């Protein structure tokens, strides 16, 4: 979750979102380089009395400020494209879980073995147990085994939603009739919070996602009890 | 291709008329022959109430709002089997 | 298929369209459809600029393939020159509308 | 002699002015709509009611600014005003079709406003994605009125584009090639071409959505084997060219401002600038799917679309660096216009760079539907497109009205605006990175500081906007007629005085061949 | 008195009456689809019909009788017409995109196949083939009209022009029939949707082109066109050929491959 | 059919200082006025309707 | 850009009126609507 | 019989993020296998794998709906 | 022939600066005002 006065990303819970941190540092580095140059050079032009209003030669420097920006783009593209394939990579998982968006809640389904399924709504502002976060708390949490490659399938049953957990590097639109996939894998147990990342009308701000990651042991036991 | 006929060096409206009457319209006549010569009604398709057909999400703005614009009871059923 | 009965422009073109056609025949451009052909542009042989009034915007293209036209009002009377290259221009009012 | 002038016009200038007047008004609507948004996020909690009436405001904000503010000011106003004056044409090719191009817009706006008064109205976002925009989740004339708004606004722009292209090709002097037209004329033509190809696809897309809502078609409805994604492809295929339609005439005016106020006779690297625009024009058509990295397309496709988006940086960089090369060795007159222009160049560059961030399909996973996007696009529109309009306005206002502005006041305006918009949008970067979604009317607790500061920003912007209305009055109040204009040899638009006659170029320019 | 060759149009109310008629048509549809009345839509159609009659009358008045269409003006009208046709092409492209999207990736609710389960397609070797032969022939005939016109033959221009018009009317009736006798409706899945919107929109452009040819026929009757000046007819022949071609792609896409 | 264009030219090029859209005769003037009337009639009516459409109904 | 002198100069006085009128015309109509937001939900 | 099954593995036939096809196919494969094996005096436990894989991957509302449509005789898939 | 020159080439009169002040005040004022009244009108249905 976001902490007040936050500047950058939520800390990285999955090793994919770690990866996306350092690629962003790499990119921002290049962004500051370029936006500083443009400012400096703007300041360089405005702060001299010297003049040269006659004709200047176009064909000469055009090569430099076309070739360098091309170089620089390759420095951004190479890792961006590496991480892209790394995200989508072959993974043979230990669990499949589905989630369906609705107006205005998420329903989750674990059906490798049984027919374990449940809804999961926001805890309205005026029913929180002191310590509980406004607009981010669900009654039924999505409980999952930590340190294990989990397949998430994301569809919806009404309008578009999108299932986002920023701390994990996940976001996958929920589309009706469409069964979108994404691998989920947490390095650490805990509570991790996300929110609906597409417009669905009335209660779009108020349909959050909370993952609870726990060891395999306590997950298997959570299954039985919910049956 | 170059078709199979001949001309291109005796050009003008004459040629184009020659084509209009010697090719185009005879083609329209042959096709009109063929077509009014596979006619006679095709046995109407046994109704099944498939859920991906006869889509009603909102009444049409005419009639009983269950009848499409060029509706033909001979062949187009409503959502609840054929008419009479 | 050559019967007859379709009028020609000669016959049935009117208005400004006609006057343009009739001009073109003689070799005259009253309504400025052709580009004017330049001269040496010296004091002796200036570029003759037909106007109707007492002034008319000249555009000079000082060197073939310059991407910037040089614009200025040419006034009646004495041959003025371009601010960029000093080629000479003279206004030669009238004719045009007989 | 009034109705014959202002309701029945066949005159590029007066049509320009109507466009400018329509856009002025429209702005105020959008400006008001913008504060209603920041008001609602200015302190934690609800103000208005729910996301529905909020996203009506958000939705209508976007449409009003894009279609009724920026596009009519730039392409309709400055377009109709300057184009013929800059190439020596007595008027546009199709002056009567031109006037309908305008008169379709008030009817279009009316329809859009009616969208928001009936039922709960159009609370879908400017994207108008189904199934939300469908008859089930959005019954009643709500959406169908929006669709018809865009139809009418779509036809305005097309009939205009046909005009601009026809005019700019056909009505130059005999001796003037296209490589001798000013850089603004070039920016309008290209813009027009992007309009002509893009809008028809949108029209089809929203016409298909319409049939889905009313004639029981199932284009987007999985029920009938439809696909919600197919809309996104069709919408975005226009959607991206549009964002380039909104900035290309800016590029044009900025090239003209920077040259004029560093006292060069031409901007640096003309053919390069021309080239850059065409390249940006072309590459803008093969990128649409970079608004769709979270819908679940093939990796290999996302790979393609990442790389293809990035390349635009190159022709755009050529343009940025060329403007600088124009300032180089200039006698820099620090006019209000020139401040707007320099503003553009830095702040635009910044908005563009956050664009390059987002172009990474990998990273965009995390930043899609987050306020980071809202920052990126408010940098290039609110401090890019808009600074270019403001700079255009104050530079050329003398040519339109015949009266000069007060430069002091105009500089006061720049300063206020500059701080406001920056204070408004800069913090949103953090809001985006931290994980605050788009189209939210309340937020978790941690997002409170940055949203607060932001909303305090939007107010300084109001003060600026209000102030400008005064500044224009003041101009007209005092009545300072124009004596003499600088550098008219290389700026034809100024060569018939201020304002120039109803009929300019009755007798056309003389241009030698050689 | 100007000394250039372009046309400075006399102020006209038609832009306003057309823009306003646009409002009524749009309102009127919205009324009809929801609150059930047709009154507005009618009035819109009428104000629109009147705006077009009058705008285009004036264009004829300006050109044929006033002589404002100089070579300059007339070359400008060609660019306009071509550019219009380009946007129209792009418009149709949206509908083909739609069809191809659906038919190459058939969803499970169709049975994962094209055509969908339950859809019985028209036979292309029957009437769609007829229609194809009809329009192509109308392309040959219109071309004959154009050569006759350039050669100054009034009888033959009018004869071939009539033939053309007739073949378009014939297509329209054939199509209106197939529509009625068709065993699927606009409502019957995405097959129906893609089929009827796309063919429907084309059908509409056939009526418009026929109407446009019909106008050229009457203008020709009343001696307007000369052997070198007759843009109205050209513009029509282009539009007609455009229509010819859009049909050809419908045939190959929706009727042949999509069955 | 005979060639009456020669005439129509003369009528339409006449100096009477009326614009092209009324220059034909008195027919135009009515047709013009019918057109405009209806547009204004319609526009008021569509506003009327917008009025109606905003507030819900028992 | 040389300007001629103001034909009808707008005195610091007048300017002050102009500015005020202009800011109220924005700020009242809004403020009124804005003030009554509790009265619109809970009538 | 080749079990000890955790969940549906990766199938190269459906390698991307749109897994719609995966559910649809495996569901068909099963009910085709089930149909065929009853009607030729054989065992249904051979078809059991496809059952698991569709049951795993498919949403429940989808399988609900398809099983309702088969019983109703309006299931658009060839079986 | 239509009127040309400063202040004459616009659909509104800048003859008297206070008449103009009000003109402009109602013009821009309405525009800025309109969204608020919509939000109001929307709230008074339920
Ligand atoms: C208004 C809010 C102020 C908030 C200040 C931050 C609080 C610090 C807590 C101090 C807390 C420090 C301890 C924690 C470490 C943070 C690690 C982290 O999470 O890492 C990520 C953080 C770290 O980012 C930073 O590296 C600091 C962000 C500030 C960037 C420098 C510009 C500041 C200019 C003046 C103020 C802004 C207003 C003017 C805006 C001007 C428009 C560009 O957040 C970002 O990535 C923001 C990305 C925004 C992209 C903007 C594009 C560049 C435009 C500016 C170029 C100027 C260069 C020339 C030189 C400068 C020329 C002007
Ligand atoms: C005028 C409007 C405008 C302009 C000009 C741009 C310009 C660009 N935009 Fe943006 N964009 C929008 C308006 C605009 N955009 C809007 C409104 C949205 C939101 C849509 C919605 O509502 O959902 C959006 C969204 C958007 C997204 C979607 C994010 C998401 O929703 O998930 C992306 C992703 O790639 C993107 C990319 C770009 C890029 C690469 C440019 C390029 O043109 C950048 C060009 C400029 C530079 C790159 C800087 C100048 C160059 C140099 C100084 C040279 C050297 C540079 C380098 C070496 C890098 N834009
Ligand atoms: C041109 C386009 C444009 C402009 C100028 C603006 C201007 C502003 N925008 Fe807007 N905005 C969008 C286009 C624009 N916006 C789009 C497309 C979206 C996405 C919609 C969606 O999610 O669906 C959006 C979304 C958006 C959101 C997201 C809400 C949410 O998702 O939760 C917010 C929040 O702060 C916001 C705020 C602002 C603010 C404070 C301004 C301020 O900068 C406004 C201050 C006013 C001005 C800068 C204009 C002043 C100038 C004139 C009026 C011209 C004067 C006339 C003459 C001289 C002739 N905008
Ligand atoms: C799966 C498919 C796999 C295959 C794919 C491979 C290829 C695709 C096909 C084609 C692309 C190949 C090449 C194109 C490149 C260049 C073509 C150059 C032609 C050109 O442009 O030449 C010009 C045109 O010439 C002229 O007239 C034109 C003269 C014409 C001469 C021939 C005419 C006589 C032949 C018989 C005509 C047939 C009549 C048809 C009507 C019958 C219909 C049934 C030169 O003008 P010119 O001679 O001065 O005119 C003098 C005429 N008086
Ligand atoms: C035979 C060729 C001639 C066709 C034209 C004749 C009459 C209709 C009039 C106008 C149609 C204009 C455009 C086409 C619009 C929609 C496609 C309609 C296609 C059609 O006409 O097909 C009919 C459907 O009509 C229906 O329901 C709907 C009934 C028609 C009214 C629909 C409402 C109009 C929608 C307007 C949207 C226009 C937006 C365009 C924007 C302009 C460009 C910017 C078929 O009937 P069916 O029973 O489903 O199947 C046959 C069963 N045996
Ligand atoms: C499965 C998907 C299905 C969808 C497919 C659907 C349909 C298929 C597509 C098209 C077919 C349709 C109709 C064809 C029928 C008739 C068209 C009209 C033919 C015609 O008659 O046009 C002629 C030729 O057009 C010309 O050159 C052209 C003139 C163009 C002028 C406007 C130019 C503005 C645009 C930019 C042009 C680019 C220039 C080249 C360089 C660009 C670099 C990229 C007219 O010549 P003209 O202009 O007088 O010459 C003067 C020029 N000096
Ligand atoms: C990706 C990051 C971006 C990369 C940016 C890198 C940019 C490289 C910048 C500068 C390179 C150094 C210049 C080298 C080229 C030769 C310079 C030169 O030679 O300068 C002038 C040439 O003039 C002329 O054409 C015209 C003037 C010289 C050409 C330079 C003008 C443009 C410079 C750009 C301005 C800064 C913008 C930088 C963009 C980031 C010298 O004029 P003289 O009076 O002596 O001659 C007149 C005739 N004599 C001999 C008879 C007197
Ligand atoms: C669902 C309901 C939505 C309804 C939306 C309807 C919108 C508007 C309705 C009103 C439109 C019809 C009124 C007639 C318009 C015809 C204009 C025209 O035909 O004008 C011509 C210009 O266009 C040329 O050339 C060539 C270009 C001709 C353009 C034809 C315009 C047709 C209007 C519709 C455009 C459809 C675009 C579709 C593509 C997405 C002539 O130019 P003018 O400057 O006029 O005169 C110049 C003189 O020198 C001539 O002597
Ligand atoms: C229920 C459905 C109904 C739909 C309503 C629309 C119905 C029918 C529209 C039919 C089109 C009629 C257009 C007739 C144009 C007449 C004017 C004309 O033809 O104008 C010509 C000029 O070109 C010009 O402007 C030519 C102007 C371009 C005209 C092209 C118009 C295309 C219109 C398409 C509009 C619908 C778009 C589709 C939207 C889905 C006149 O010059 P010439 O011919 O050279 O003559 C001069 C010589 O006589 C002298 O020597
Ligand atoms: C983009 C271009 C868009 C082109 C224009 C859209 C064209 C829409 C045309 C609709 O035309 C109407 O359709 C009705 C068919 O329902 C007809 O009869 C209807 O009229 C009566 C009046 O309400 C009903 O009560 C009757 O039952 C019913 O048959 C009516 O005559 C006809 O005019
Ligand atoms: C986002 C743009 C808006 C920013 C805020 C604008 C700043 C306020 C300027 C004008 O505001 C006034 O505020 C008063 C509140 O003090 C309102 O009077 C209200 O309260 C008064 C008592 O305090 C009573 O006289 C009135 O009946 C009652 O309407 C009054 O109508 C309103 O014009
Ligand atoms: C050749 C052409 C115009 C020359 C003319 O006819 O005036 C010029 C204009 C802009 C030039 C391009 C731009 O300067 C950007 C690139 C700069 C590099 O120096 C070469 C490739 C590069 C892509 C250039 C190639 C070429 O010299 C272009 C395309
Ligand atoms: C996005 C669009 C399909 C949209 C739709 O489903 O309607 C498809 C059609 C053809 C595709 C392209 C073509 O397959 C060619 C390329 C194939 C490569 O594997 C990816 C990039 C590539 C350039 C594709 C990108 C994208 O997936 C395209 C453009
Ligand atoms: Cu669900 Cu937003
Ligand atoms: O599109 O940015
Ligand atoms: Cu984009
Ligand atoms: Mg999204
Ligand atoms: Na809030
Ligand atoms: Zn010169």
């Amino acid at each position: 979750m976001a902490y007040p006065m936050q500047l950058g990303f939520q800390d990285a819970t999955s090793p994919i979102m770690e990866e996306l941190l350092h690629f962003h540092d790499h990119t921002l580095m290049i962004v500051f380089l370029i936006s500083s140059l443009v400012l400096y050079i703007i300041s360089l032009m405005l702060t001299t009395k010297l003049t040269h209003t006659s004709t200047m030669d176009a064909q000469e420097v055009e090569t430099i400020w076309t070739i360098l920006p091309a170089i620089i783009l390759i420095l951004i593209a190479l890792p961006s494209l590496r991480i892209l394939y790394m995200m989508d990579e072959i993974n043979n998982p230990s669990l499949t879980v589905k989630t369906m968006g609705h107006q205005w809640y998420w329903s989750y389904e674990y059906t490798d073995y049984e027919d374990l399924s449940f809804d999961s709504y926001m805890i309205p502002t005026s029913e929180l147990k002191p310590g509980e976060l406004r607009l981010l708390e669900v009654d039924n949490r999505v409980v999952l085994p930590m340190e294990m490659t989990i397949r998430m399938l994301v569809s919806s049953e009404d309008v578009l939603h999108s299932w986002a957990v920023p701390s994990l590097g996940l976001k996958t639109d929920a589309i009706p009739g469409r069964l979108n996939q994404t691998t989920l894998m947490s390095s650490r147990p805990g509570l991790y919070y996300g929110q609906c990342s597409e417009i669905c009308g009335s209660n779009h701000s108020f349909m959050p996602i909370v993952l609870e990651l726990v060891p395999l042991k306590y997950f298997e036991k959570w299954s039985a009890s919910m049956l | 291709a170059s078709a199979a006929k001949g001309d291109h060096g005796g050009t003008g409206a004459r040629t184009w008329r020659f084509l209009t009457f010697g090719l185009a319209l005879p083609s329209v006549a042959l096709c009109t022959l063929n077509s009014w010569l596979h006619s006679g009604h095709r046995e109407r398709p046994a109704f099944i109430p498939y859920h991906h057909l006869r889509i009603r999400t909102k009444p049409f703005s005419w009639g009983d709002g269950n009848h499409t614009f060029f509706h033909n009871p001979r062949v187009n059923p409503l959502p609840t089997g054929y008419e009479k | 298929a050559s019967g007859g009965g379709v009028p020609t422009d000669e016959e049935q073109a009117t208005g400004l369209e006609r006057e343009v056609m009739l001009a073109a025949r003689k070799g005259q451009d009253p309504y400025n459809i052709l580009a004017p052909k330049a001269t040496s542009g010296t004091k002796e042989d200036p570029n003759l600029v037909p106007s109707i009034t007492n002034k008319r915007i000249v555009g000079c293209i000082c060197e073939e393939d310059n991407s910037t036209v040089i614009w200025f009002w040419l006034h009646k009377g004495e041959a003025q020159r371009c601010p960029s290259c000093g080629t000479h221009y003279k206004l030669v009012p009238h004719q045009l509308a007989h | 002699m009034f109705i014959n002038r202002w309701l029945f016009s066949t005159n590029h200038k007066d049509i320009g002015t109507l466009y400018l007047l329509f856009g002025a008004w429209a702005g105020m609507v959008g400006t008001a709509l913008s504060l209603l948004i920041r008001a609602e996020l200015g302190q934690p909690g609800t103000l208005l009611g729910d996301d529905q009436i909020y996203n009506v405001v958000v939705t209508a904000h976007a449409f009003v600014m894009i279609f009724f503010m920026v596009m009519p000011i730039m392409i309709g106003g400055f377009g109709n005003w300057l184009v013929p004056l800059m190439i020596g044409a007595p008027d546009m090719a199709f002056p009567r079709m031109n006037n309908m191009s305008f008169w379709l817009l008030p009817p279009s706006f009316l329809l859009l406003l009616a969208s928001s008064m009936v039922e709960a109205g159009a609370g879908t976002g400017w994207t108008v994605y189904p199934p939300l925009a469908g008859n089930l989740a959005h019954a009643g004339a709500s959406v169908d009125l929006t669709i018809f708004s865009l139809h009418l606004a779509g036809v305005s722009s097309i009939l205009g584009a046909i005009n601009f292209i026809t005019t700019i090709i056909n009505m130059k002097p005999p001796a003037m090639s296209q490589y001798q037209t000013p850089l603004f004329v070039w920016s309008v033509m290209i813009t027009a071409v992007l309009l002509l190809l893009s809008l028809p696809v949108l029209a089809a897309g929203i016409t298909m959505l319409l049939t889905d809502r009313n004639l029981n078609t199932t284009f987007f409805d999985p029920a009938g084997g439809g696909d919600p994604i197919l809309y996104q492809h069709l919408f975005w295929f226009f959607g991206h060219p549009e964002v380039y339609i909104l900035i290309l005439p800016g590029f044009g005016m900025i090239s003209h401002i920077v040259t004029y106020y560093s006292g060069k006779k031409e901007p640096f690297g003309y053919m390069g600038m021309v080239w850059a625009m065409m390249s940006i024009g072309f590459l803008g058509f093969i990128v649409w799917a970079h608004h769709m990295f979270t819908v679940g397309m093939d990796v290999d496709t996302r790979a393609y679309f990442t790389s293809a988006t990035m390349i635009i940086a190159i022709p755009t960089g050529v343009k940025v660096f060329s403007w600088l090369a124009t300032l180089h060795g200039g006698n820099i007159k620090w006019s209000p216009a020139m401040m707007w222009a320099l503003g553009f160049i830095f702040l635009f560059t910044v908005g563009g760079l956050t664009g390059i961030v987002l172009a990474n399909s990998s990273l965009d996973i995390v930043l899609h539907d987050t306020y980071y996007v809202v920052a990126h696009f408010h940098y290039v529109l609110s401090m890019g497109a808009v600074f270019a309009i403001m700079g255009g306005f104050v530079h050329w206002f003398p040519l339109f009205s015949g009266y000069t502005l007060n430069d002091t006041w105009a500089k006061i305006h720049f300063a206020i605006m500059f701080v406001g918009v920056n204070m408004t949008f800069f913090p949103q970067h953090f809001l985006g990175l931290s994980g605050m979604p788009r189209r939210y009317s309340d937020y978790p607790d941690a997002y409170t500081m940055w949203n607060t500061i932001s909303s305090m920003g939007s107010f300084i912007s109001l003060t600026a906007v209000m102030l400008m209305v005064f500044i224009i009055w003041e101009a007209f109040a005092s009545k300072r007629e124009v004596l003499t204009v600088d550098l008219t040899t290389t700026n034809l638009e100024w060569l018939n005085g201020c304002p120039p006659p109803y009929h300019t170029f009755e007798e056309p320019t003389y241009v030698n061949l050689k | 008195h100007q000394t250039h060759a372009y046309h400075m149009v006399n102020p006209s109310p038609w832009p306003l009456t057309g823009a306003l008629s646009a409002l009524l048509m749009t309102s009127g549809l919205t009324m009809w689809f929801h609150f059930n009345s047709m009154t507005l839509l009618m009035i819109g159609l009428t104000t629109n019909m009147l705006t077009m009659y009058q705008w285009w009358r004036d264009v004829i008045r300006e050109s044929t009788f006033q002589g404002h269409h100089t070579p300059a003006v007339q070359k400008g009208l060609r660019y306009g017409m071509i550019l219009f046709i380009i946007s129209e092409v792009l418009f149709f492209t949206g509908f083909f995109w739609a069809f191809y999207h659906s038919s190459l990736a058939p969803t499970p609710e169709l049975g994962g196949c094209w055509p969908p389960t339950g859809i019985h397609p028209l036979n292309p070797l029957e009437v769609p083939l007829l229609n194809t032969s009809v329009l192509l022939a109308s392309g040959v005939s219109i071309t004959w009209a154009h050569h006759s016109l350039m050669e100054g033959d009034r009888k033959h221009m009018l004869q071939a022009l009539f033939i053309t018009i007739t073949l378009g009317v014939y297509f329209t009736l054939l199509q209106a029939s197939e529509y009625y006798e068709a065993p699927f409706t606009i409502s019957d899945g995405v097959y129906g949707s893609t089929f009827f919107v796309a063919t429907g929109f084309h059908g509409l452009h056939v009526i418009i082109g026929s109407t446009f040819l019909i106008v050229c026929f009457f203008r020709q009757l009343k001696f307007h066109f000369t052997s070198n000046h007759h843009f109205g007819f050209e513009a029509a022949a282009w539009y007609w050929h455009f229509v010819d071609v859009v049909w050809l792609f419908l045939y190959v896409s929706i009727y042949w491959w999509g069955s | 059919f005979e060639n009456r264009v020669a005439e129509k030219q003369k009528l339409f090029q006449e100096d009477n200082g009326l614009p092209v859209h009324l220059k034909g005769g008195a027919t135009d003037n009515i047709l013009y006025r019918v057109t405009m009337t209806l547009c204004l009639g319609g526009t008021l009516y569509s506003l009327y309707c917008l009025g109606w459409a905003s507030f819900p109904h028992k | 850009i040389t300007a001629k002198p103001a034909k009808t100069p707008t005195s610091p006085k007048e300017q002050a009126i102009g500015l005020s009128v202009t800011f109220l015309s924005f700020l009242l109509p809004a403020g009124w609507v804005l003030y009554h937001l509790d009265n619109y939900k809970k009538s | 019989k080749i079990k000890n099954y955790q969940t549906a593995p990766f199938d190269s036939r459906f390698p991307n993020q749109n897994q719609t096809r995966n559910c649809w196919q495996n569901y068909l494969d099963f009910h085709r296998c089930e149909k065929a094996m009853t009607a030729k005096g054989g065992d249904v436990s051979v078809c059991e794998w496809y059952r698991r894989v569709y049951k795993s991957l498919c949403p429940i509302s989808w399988v609900s709906t398809w099983d309702d449509r088969r019983a109703e005789g309006t299931f658009p898939g060839k079986i | 022939h239509y009127e040309e020159g400063p202040g004459k080439n616009i659909p509104f009169s800048v003859e008297n600066k206070w008449r103009l002040l009000a003109m402009m005040t109602l013009f821009f004022g309405s525009g800025f005002a309109a969204p608020f009244f919509i939000v109001r009108h929307q709230l008074l249905k339920k």
